[PDB]
């Protein structure tokens, strides 16, 4: 009885609304395998996820620093003073290690239920993990999962699949216009037809390569406009 | 039942816990085979062995002659047994030690016997733990020691390789090495020194000579497989 | 059921999917006959096996080249090696199929009567040359570690693994031949050129390959 993304559209076997944001919405029915299922609703959450504390980093980051320019924000020249022109070698040996640790212990959860629950040094230490996906427990230290959890899901997928949308606007515009997500926005409403996307799309403002560090590094735009 | 390498993963069936330091990791499935796990037992025990012995005596050189670099050290020592006569002691005298331990994993309860002295003699044993005055003296259980034994045998081996390709790349010894590390630690890593992208390819250079000259003949001195280096 | 290299052709008749890497292709029916697919199958091994070991060899020594450690490419390897280490070239053919000869001739008599080669007459030895199955020798000697004497499963995953790889090796030595012909280049060579320039750097631009173009 639930809503679907078109109307008199017949849903897919598969869907009957046990996940949350389902809409029956599979036009290449990537889901009738049941265990694809499972991985590509992780990888919706991941997404989920990072994009919506990307949304928030490029907005936040605009209105403290607008001069920064998040596109150009990971040159090392344009780190804060702490981190001014640091090693970026070292910087992502940082990364490597510790997001190699979190994402393992994610992954061994994907393929055993309920493993990797314990803490591995101090015994003892749990976290409930309710659902695959959903740790909660340390995770969730203000206890919101207690309640209608299944509301809270689909607040957290309608959101988050809002954010993927949104943040992949901000690359094209930034590629496109050259311009943050709030700048874009105030051109926009300087001149609304003479500046728009009939104009800026045919231009692509993102060099061929940089430099960093005495390495380059190939870039590219999404697709092939007049650089 | 007990820890594994990989928490939540199930060993491979030919890997039950019974030897020591097993912990399930055997994705290529080497052991399967019973003779062959029997030879790879021996030969564990053998390199992790060399390598304790080898990774402390290269430490303790650091400290007490820090000026000798362990690399080097195959050139720079003189003693008056000469290149050949050192040598020759070695090759003799290690080939009836090996050829022995050899023949106890072939035949084992063979070669107890003390050729020369008829009453001393080697209690019964398991192949690759040799008893009687090997061991003159246990600190503790068994089955704890060789848990120990191997963990700490495990990681010399690691620290060994550690040593080569660190001294290769920055040309140091491994005490040397770790104080440039705690000087700069976010430039010295192998991440900040090297890098390959499409396009582009930067990797360290060989810091060992290709050559060694040592009483008037060349030595090849390669750096490990330095064409495929990051 | 099983999958096919032309997806709804049925596989054929003959090609049952027992044999490693079956996907059902032979459209000319050259392996129709039982008997000659034996020996086919144990030809597809063998030049799967040299070419993984011609790939790797080629590919190894154009990292050599480019890094700078002074290897030849593929190409002159043979001239490079002759010349430095000053060596005949007809006494190094002649002990090549000498001994390639002895080992191939070994090979040739256990296809055609299983289990020769393992009666003692060759210095001994009984049971190094005993054999496992068509293609596959087995034994101390050829499979030191015993892969092949462990897991049944996984030494059947293993042979499908030696197949693709095989085939994929077969595909990349025609194409160094074909890249070398067309551009006169070395293997790495041609991969830095379309990295850099992945548009107007390939097979449809180098003058050769479209000649209309
Ligand atoms: C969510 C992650 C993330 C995103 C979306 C961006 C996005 C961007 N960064 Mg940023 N970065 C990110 C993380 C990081 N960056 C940096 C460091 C930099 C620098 C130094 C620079 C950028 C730049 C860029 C731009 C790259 C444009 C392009 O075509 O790149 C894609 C180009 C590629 C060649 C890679 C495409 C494939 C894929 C993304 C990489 C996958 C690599 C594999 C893991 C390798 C595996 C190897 C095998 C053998 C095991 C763009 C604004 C550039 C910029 O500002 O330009 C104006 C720039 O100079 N970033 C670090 C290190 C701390 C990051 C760490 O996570
Ligand atoms: C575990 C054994 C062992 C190891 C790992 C090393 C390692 C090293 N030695 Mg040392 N040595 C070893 C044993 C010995 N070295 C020497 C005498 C020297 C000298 C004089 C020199 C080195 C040098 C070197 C370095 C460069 C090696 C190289 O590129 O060789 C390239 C490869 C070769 C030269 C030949 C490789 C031989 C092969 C691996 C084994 C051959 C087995 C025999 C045929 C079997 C018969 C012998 C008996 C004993 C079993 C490197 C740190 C050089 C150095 O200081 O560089 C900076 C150097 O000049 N070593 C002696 C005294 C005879 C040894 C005795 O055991
Ligand atoms: C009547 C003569 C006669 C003929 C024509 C052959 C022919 C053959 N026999 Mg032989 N045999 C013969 C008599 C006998 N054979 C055997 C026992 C065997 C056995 C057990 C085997 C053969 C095999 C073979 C084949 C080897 C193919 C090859 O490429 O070899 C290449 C030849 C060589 C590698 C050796 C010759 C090399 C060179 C001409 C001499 C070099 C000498 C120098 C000292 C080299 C030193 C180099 C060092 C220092 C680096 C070949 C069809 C083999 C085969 O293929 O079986 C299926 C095999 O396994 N024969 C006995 C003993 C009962 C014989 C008695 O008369
Ligand atoms: C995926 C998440 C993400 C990522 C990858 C980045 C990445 C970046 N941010 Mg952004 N940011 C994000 C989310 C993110 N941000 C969010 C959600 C907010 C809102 C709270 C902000 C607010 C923000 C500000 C206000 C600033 C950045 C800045 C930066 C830069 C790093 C500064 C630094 O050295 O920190 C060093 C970090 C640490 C030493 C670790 C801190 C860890 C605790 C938990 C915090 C870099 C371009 C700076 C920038 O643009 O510099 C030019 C900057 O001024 N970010
Ligand atoms: C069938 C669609 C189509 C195709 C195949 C092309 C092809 C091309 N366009 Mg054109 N273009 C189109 C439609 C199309 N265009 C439309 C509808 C517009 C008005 C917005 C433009 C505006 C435009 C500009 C301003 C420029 C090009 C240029 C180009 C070249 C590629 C480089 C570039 O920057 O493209 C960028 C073009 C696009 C990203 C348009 C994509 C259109 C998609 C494929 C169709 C669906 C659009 C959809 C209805 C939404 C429209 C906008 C929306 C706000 C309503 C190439 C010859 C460049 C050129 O002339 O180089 C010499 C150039 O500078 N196009
Ligand atoms: C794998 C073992 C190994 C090897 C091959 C070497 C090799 C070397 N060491 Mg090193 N060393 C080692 C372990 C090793 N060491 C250990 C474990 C220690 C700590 C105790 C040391 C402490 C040490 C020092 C302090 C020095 C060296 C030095 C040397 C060099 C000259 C040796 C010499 O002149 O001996 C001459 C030989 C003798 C005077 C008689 C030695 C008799 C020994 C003690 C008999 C041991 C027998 C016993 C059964 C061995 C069990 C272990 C074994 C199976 C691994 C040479 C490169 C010297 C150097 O740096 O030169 C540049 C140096 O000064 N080593
Ligand atoms: C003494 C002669 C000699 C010399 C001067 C070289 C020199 C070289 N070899 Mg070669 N090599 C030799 C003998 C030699 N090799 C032998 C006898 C073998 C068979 C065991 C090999 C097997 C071999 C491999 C597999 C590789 C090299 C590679 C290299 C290059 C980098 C150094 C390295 O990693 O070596 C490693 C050498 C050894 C571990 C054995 C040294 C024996 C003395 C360098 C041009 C590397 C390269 O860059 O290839 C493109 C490489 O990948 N060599
Ligand atoms: C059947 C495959 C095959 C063939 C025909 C060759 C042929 C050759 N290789 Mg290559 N090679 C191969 C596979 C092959 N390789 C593989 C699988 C690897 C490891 C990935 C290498 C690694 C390699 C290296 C590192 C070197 C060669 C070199 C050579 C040349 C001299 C060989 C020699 O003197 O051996 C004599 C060896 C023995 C008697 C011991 C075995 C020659 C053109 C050398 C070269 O090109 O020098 C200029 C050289 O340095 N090869
Ligand atoms: C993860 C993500 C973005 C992450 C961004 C991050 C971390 C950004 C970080 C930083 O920016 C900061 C904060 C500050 C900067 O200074 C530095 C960087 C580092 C740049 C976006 C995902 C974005 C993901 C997107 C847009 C995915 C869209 C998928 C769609 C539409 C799929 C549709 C369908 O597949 C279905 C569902 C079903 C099928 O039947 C039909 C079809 C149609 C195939
Ligand atoms: C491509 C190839 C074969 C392809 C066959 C095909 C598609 C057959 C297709 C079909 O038949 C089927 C299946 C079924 C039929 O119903 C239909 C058709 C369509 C008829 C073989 C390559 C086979 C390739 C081989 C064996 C390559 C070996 C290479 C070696 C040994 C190289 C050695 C060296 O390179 C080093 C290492 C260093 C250098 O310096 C020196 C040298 C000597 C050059």
């Amino acid at each position: 009885d639930r809503k679907l993304w078109a109307p008199g559209v017949v849903a897919p076997e598969y869907l009957k609304g046990d996940l949350a944001g389902d809409y029956g919405w599979d036009p290449l029915g990537l889901g009738a395998d049941p265990t694809a299922l499972k991985w590509y609703r992780q990888s919706e959450l991941q997404h989920a996820r990072w994009a919506m504390l990307g949304v928030a980093g490029v907005l936040v980051q605009e209105i403290v620093k607008p001069d920064v320019y998040f596109y150009e924000a990971g040159l090392p020249q344009n780190l804060p003073e702490p981190f001014t022109n640091i090693n970026m070698g070292g910087l992502l040996a940082w990364e490597f290690i510790l997001m190699h640790w979190v994402e393992v212990r994610r992954w061994q959860d994907y393929k055993n239920f309920g493993s990797v629950n314990e803490d591995p040094i101090f015994k003892g230490n749990k976290v409930p993990n309710p659902e695959m996906g959903y740790p909660g427990g340390i995770f969730d230290p203000f206890g919101f999962s207690k309640g209608n959890l299944k509301e809270l899901q689909t607040k957290e997928i309608k959101n988050g699949r809002l954010a993927m949308i949104a943040y992949m606007a901000f690359i094209l515009q930034a590629q496109a216009t050259g311009k943050g997500p709030l700048a874009a926005l105030s051109a926009h409403l300087s001149n609304p037809f003479g500046n728009n996307i009939l104009k800026n799309i045919g231009t692509c403002t993102v060099p061929h390569s940089v430099d960093v560090q005495g390495l380059t590094i190939p870039l590219t735009c999404l697709w092939p406009g007049s650089q | 039942s007990r820890p594994l390498w990989l928490p939540g993963s199930t060993p491979p069936a030919h890997l039950k816990g019974d030897l020591p330091g097993d912990f399930g990791f055997d994705p290529l499935g080497l052991g399967a085979n019973a003779e062959s796990l029997k030879w790879f037992k021996e030969s564990e025990l053998v390199h992790s062995r060399w390598a304790m012995a080898a990774v402390a005596g290269i430490l303790v050189q650091e400290i007490v002659r820090p000026d000798v670099f362990w690399y080097n050290a195959g050139k720079e020592v003189e003693s008056p047994l000469g290149p050949l006569g050192l040598l020759a002691v070695e090759f003799f005298l290690m080939h009836w030690v090996e050829v022995r331990r050899w023949q106890d994993l072939r035949k084992p309860g063979s070669v107890d016997q003390d050729p020369i002295f008829s009453q001393y003699k080697l209690p019964p044993h398991e192949v690759g733990y040799p008893g009687g005055v090997f061991a003159p003296f246990i600190p503790g259980d068994l089955a704890e020691l060789k848990v120990k034994e191997i963990k700490n045998g495990r990681l010399a081996m690691l620290a060994f390789v550690g040593f080569v390709m660190a001294a290769q790349v920055t040309g140091k010894g491994p005490i040397a090495a770790l104080q440039e590390h705690l000087a700069d630690p976010w430039g010295t890593t192998i991440f900040s020194k090297a890098a390959v992208v499409p396009g582009q390819a930067v990797a360290p250079p060989c810091k060992i000579p290709a050559s060694v000259s040592y009483k008037g003949i060349e030595i090849p001195t390669p750096c490990f497989l330095q064409g495929l280096w990051p | 059921v099983r999958p096919v290299w032309f997806p709804g052709n049925p596989p054929p008749a003959h090609l049952d999917g027992s044999l490693a890497g079956d996907y059902g292709f032979d459209p000319l029916f050259l392996g129709q006959e039982p008997q000659t697919l034996k020996w086919y199958v144990q030809a597809e091994l063998v030049h799967g096996r040299f070419a993984m070991l011609g790939a790797a060899g080629i590919i190894l020594t154009s990292i050599g080249a480019k890094v700078g450690l002074g290897f030849p490419e593929w190409y002159d390897a043979g001239k490079v090696v002759v010349e430095k280490n000053n060596i005949d070239f007809p006494t190094l053919m002649v002990i090549q199929f000498y001994l390639m000869g002895w080992a191939e001739t070994k090979r040739w008599y256990d296809f055609k009567n299983p289990g020769s080669q393992a009666d003692g007459s060759f210095l001994g030895f009984t049971e190094e040359f005993k054999g496992l199955e068509n293609g596959y020798p087995g034994g101390r000697f050829f499979d030191p570690m015993g892969l092949s004497r462990g897991d049944a499963a996984k030494y059947q995953e293993y042979k499908q693994k030696e197949v693709k790889n095989g085939r994929l090796a077969m595909i990349a030595c025609l194409g160094f031949a074909a890249q070398y012909a067309a551009t006169g280049k070395g293997p790495l060579d041609n991969l830095a050129d379309h990295l850099a320039d992945p548009n107007h750097v390939n097979f449809a631009t180098n003058g050769v390959s479209i000649p209309i173009a």
